[PDB]
């Protein structure tokens, strides 16, 4: 058998990740979820693929920088694990609810 | 006066148009497969099921006996109903596809057809003989008439602006006028309304403007008038064009629905500004719309859905005290310490 230990292969894909940058979501499945809330606001609507593609990546790039901060009050709070009041600590200081 | 959303109406799937009789009971609701589903209102039920046609059932109007609709299609077929089992009486297989029927209001006998092309010509329901309404241009190719509120004459309108009124059968040229649309371009007309009191009625206009007139008015103007309009309503931050309008219980509130949003705008005949916007289901285009005679709850016909807008009474019901008024901080009075009339009440 072989195994390794825990946060080895955190570490490894953490350096994979921070190199390659390209979608990390599935884009039919994100463009499904697209056409379901913006039926709500208007039926028949026609999406061009770029707006698509630009609704992905606002949307990456928002939750990126919302796991980095979660990251850091995680850090703080002398743990290393992420739990939902870290996120919703970090949407109570940055002022969006 | 409606004010809410109130439910709806997922029974039977496209819906085309609706009227209501008299007493407002029954809803007969038009369809493209040759159907009238009616409904009730106080039951909320499905009574019968006429599956009259196949083809587009375009117009309908009920009469006051309550027994006799009137309908036409792209079957092109001027039919005729009653309630008690479906019985179609008659059957008149005819040209020339018909856009509106409408009945005298007591002289049951005698319906006013409107066709697709030529002069509005009066039909009656045994006879064939079919009374000649004379419209002298002719060119126009889509001129709408009517009855007025009693039925005691014939209003009518072309499309280049002229309005000429006959009697109710014998056609006597009593009133001539052209509309004040614009200054150097006219516009025609695609219907004229009427209430259940007095003889106040609109002008559907195409320049994107009701126009308002009475009958005691254009009888005093008559031929060669100039008629002045009692209201003028228009919408001109959306910049909206109309498709269907109609009466209050009263003829006071207007209830003109749009033809590009899905939505409801009531006016006042005397004052005339806006009161309210109803909306609904914003990705609808609305067709038609049906006020009610008694009690003012609106029917709206797009995509199918026929919706109740009611105002739920939200003030309270106050059916047991007229009594029993309110004392908000408790206030104490406690000092104290303690055949005439014959009416026939079988009349």
């Amino acid at each position: 058998p072989h195994r390794y230990r825990p946060g080895t292969v955190a570490l490894r894909e953490i350096r994979r990740y921070q190199k390659s940058t390209e979608l990390l979501i599935r884009k039919l499945p994100f463009q499904r979820l697209v056409r379901e809330i913006a039926q709500d606001f208007k039926t028949d609507l026609r999406f061009q693929s770029s707006a698509v593609m630009a609704l992905q990546e606002a949307s990456e790039a928002y939750l990126v920088a919302l796991f980095e901060d979660t990251n850091l009050c995680a850090i703080h709070a002398k743990r290393v694990t992420i739990m939902p009041k870290d996120i919703q600590l970090a949407r109570r200081i940055r002022g969006e609810r | 006066y409606p004010e809410e959303a109130d439910g709806t109406l997922d029974c039977i799937s496209m819906a085309l148009t609706c009227t209501f009789n008299r007493w407002g009971t029954l809803l007969a609701v038009g369809c493209n497969d040759g159907r009238i589903v009616i409904w009730d209102f106080l039951t909320r039920g499905i009574a019968k099921i006429i599956s009259a046609h196949i083809h587009p059932v375009c117009s309908l109007c009920w009469s006051r006996d309550g027994h006799k609709l009137v309908s036409a299609s792209t079957d092109n077929i001027v039919s005729q109903w009653d309630v008690l089992s479906g019985d179609c009486d008659q059957r008149f297989r005819f040209p020339s596809p018909i856009l509106k029927v409408q009945y005298h209001p007591r002289d049951q006998n005698k319906v006013l057809v409107c066709p697709m092309k030529s002069a509005p010509v009066m039909l009656t329901l045994s006879d064939s003989k079919h009374v000649v309404l004379p419209v002298d241009d002719d060119s126009d190719l889509n001129v709408v008439a009517s009855f007025d509120r009693r039925g005691e004459y014939i209003y009518t309108g072309n499309a280049k602006g002229k309005i000429l009124v006959l009697k109710t059968d014998s056609q006597d040229l009593v009133a001539s006028f052209r509309v004040t649309t614009g200054t150097s371009n006219t516009t025609a007309i695609k219907s004229i309304e009427f209430a259940r009191k007095g003889s106040c009625f609109l002008i559907n206009t195409a320049d994107r403007i009701i126009r308002v007139y009475d009958g005691r008015e254009i009888l005093t103007c008559g031929r060669d008038g100039e008629p002045e309009p009692m209201q003028k309503l228009q919408d001109l931050v959306n910049r909206t064009p109309w498709k269907k309008c109609c009466f209050s219980g009263d003829g006071e509130y207007i209830v003109a629905g749009s033809a590009r949003q899905h939505a409801l705008y009531i006016w006042e005949k005397s004052i005339g500004n806006l009161v309210k916007i109803l909306h609904g289901t914003r990705g609808e285009l609305l067709l038609d719309v049906a006020w009610h005679p008694v009690r003012p709850i609106i029917a709206s016909i797009s995509s199918g859905v026929v919706s109740i807008w009611a105002q739920n009474q939200v003030e309270n019901w106050s059916a047991f005290a007229p009594d029993f008024k309110e004392l908000d901080e408790n206030v104490e009075y406690e000092e104290r310490e303690s055949e005439d009339e014959e009416v026939d009440v079988t009349s």
